[PDB]
DNA sequence: AGAGGATGTGGCTTC
DNA sequence: GAAGCCACATCCTCT
């Protein structure tokens, strides 16, 4: 699908909803794409946090690069980002040495997620 | 490109790096859902292997650290102070060669740390990119 | 009405009463012994008439379509909260695993005697 | 019988 | 009042 720039000049990632319920499968399978050449089999990891939650609990935050593409099978956010607050994502490509790309205000995780007014 | 041209500038200019150039509060992000006992052993035994997960509490910026150059002794120090550890790991953060540096209380599992531009790897890196 | 079970558990009229607190009321009310009762083993109890319990639970929660199948889903959500566990192999038998003694202020021996359980 | 995943719902609290 | 957090209520798949 449509990619997007990360805080690193070497990596791009898929688009994530701005708001999503915790532990809920994402609408679009997340994936990290390397601009430059990255060896197949190279591991890629995802982490999250901010001023309210220093480290969000995630699920399946590990993927192996393949043809420049590392797609996470069912990544989920369990830790919550806080009212109005968003998560800073830290993408880590394990090359030697490790390359790390961040993505600020990436996604807001809450108990309910988006909901129609009441 | 694995790095940005203004490699040296970006570190001194950009706010992201500036806020992490001073002695910020760091913390072990591993297995937050497990007993403190288990987190303790896990964290130390993992350092011996040369790896750990730490984030700058204040900013909430997480980082996966690899204690090695471009088992160790200079990158992971358990002697420099009883009950403490002085880790150190380089990397290319957002297209900028840097070196993570800090310490953690083997019992509290937290401490202080910060980033430091890496003149060395930075240069040579730009060399490849030409 | 041997003791203020719901009250001693935390229910103070604020918001709906929780399922485990409700079950606790029925267990401290001699008239409900026909459908729900302590097995005589610590805080273990069994719903001898799952449907009657369901109905009551339904009636209290204003949910007419409430049935045992659904109530038990509520109990299973208690396994990770360590509030109530299931007794393996024994049909409709569950057990409070939280610190009821502190809450109620009585020991199971003490409460069984008060409710004359046999 | 029973375990547990997915997702919508109404009570209440906090920003 | 919106937007959080909760504890279910509903529905289902599998063993």
């Amino acid at each position: 699908g449509e990619l997007v720039r990360t805080d690193s000049p070497n990596f791009l990632c898929s688009v994530l909803p701005t708001h999503w319920r915790c532990n809920k499968t994402l609408p679009i399978a997340f994936k990290v794409v390397a601009k430059g050449d990255v060896p197949d089999g190279t591991l890629v990891t995802v982490m999250a946090g901010n001023d309210e939650n220093y480290s969000a609990e995630l699920r399946n935050a590990t993927a192996a690069m393949k043809n420049q593409v590392a797609r996470f099978n069912d990544l989920r956010f369990v830790g919550r980002s806080g009212r109005g607050k968003s998560f800073t994502l830290t993408i880590t490509v394990f090359t030697n040495p490790p390359q790390v790309a961040t993505y600020h205000r990436a996604i807001k995780i809450t108990a309910d997620g988006p909901r129609e007014p009441r | 490109p694995r790095v940005v041209p203004d490699q040296r500038s970006k570190f001194e200019n950009e706010e992201f790096f500036r806020k992490l150039s001073r002695e910020c509060e760091i913390k072990y992000t591993g297995f937050r859902d497990r007993p403190h006992e288990e987190r303790q052993t896990r964290f130390q035994n993992a350092c011996r292997d040369g790896r750990s997960e730490i984030a700058f509490v204040a900013t909430g910026t997480n980082l996966s650290l690899q204690f090695f150059p471009a088992p160790s002794r200079e990158y992971v120090d358990l002697e420099r102070e009883a009950g403490k550890v002085y880790l150190k790991a380089p990397m290319i953060l957002n297209g900028v060669c840097v070196i993570w540096k800090g310490w953690i209380d083997l019992h509290r599992l937290d401490g202080m740390g910060c980033l430091e531009f890496d003149e060395e790897r930075a240069q040579q890196e730009d060399a490849l990119a030409q | 009405p041997v003791i203020p079970a719901a009250a001693l558990a935390g229910y103070t009229g604020s918001g709906p009463i929780q399922l485990w607190q409700f079950l606790l009321e029925l267990l401290t009310d001699k008239s409900c012994q026909s459908f729900i009762s302590w097995t005589g083993d610590g805080w273990e109890f069994k719903l001898s008439d799952p449907d009657e319990v369901a109905r009551r639970w339904g009636k209290r929660k204003n949910k007419p379509k409430m049935n045992y199948e659904k109530l038990s889903r509520g109990l299973r959500y208690y396994y990770d909260k360590n509030i109530i566990h299931k007794t393996a192999g024994k049909r409709y038998v569950y057990r409070f695993v939280c610190d009821l003694q502190s809450l109620l202020g009585y020991t199971p021996e003490e409460l069984h005697a008060m409710l004359d359980v046999k």
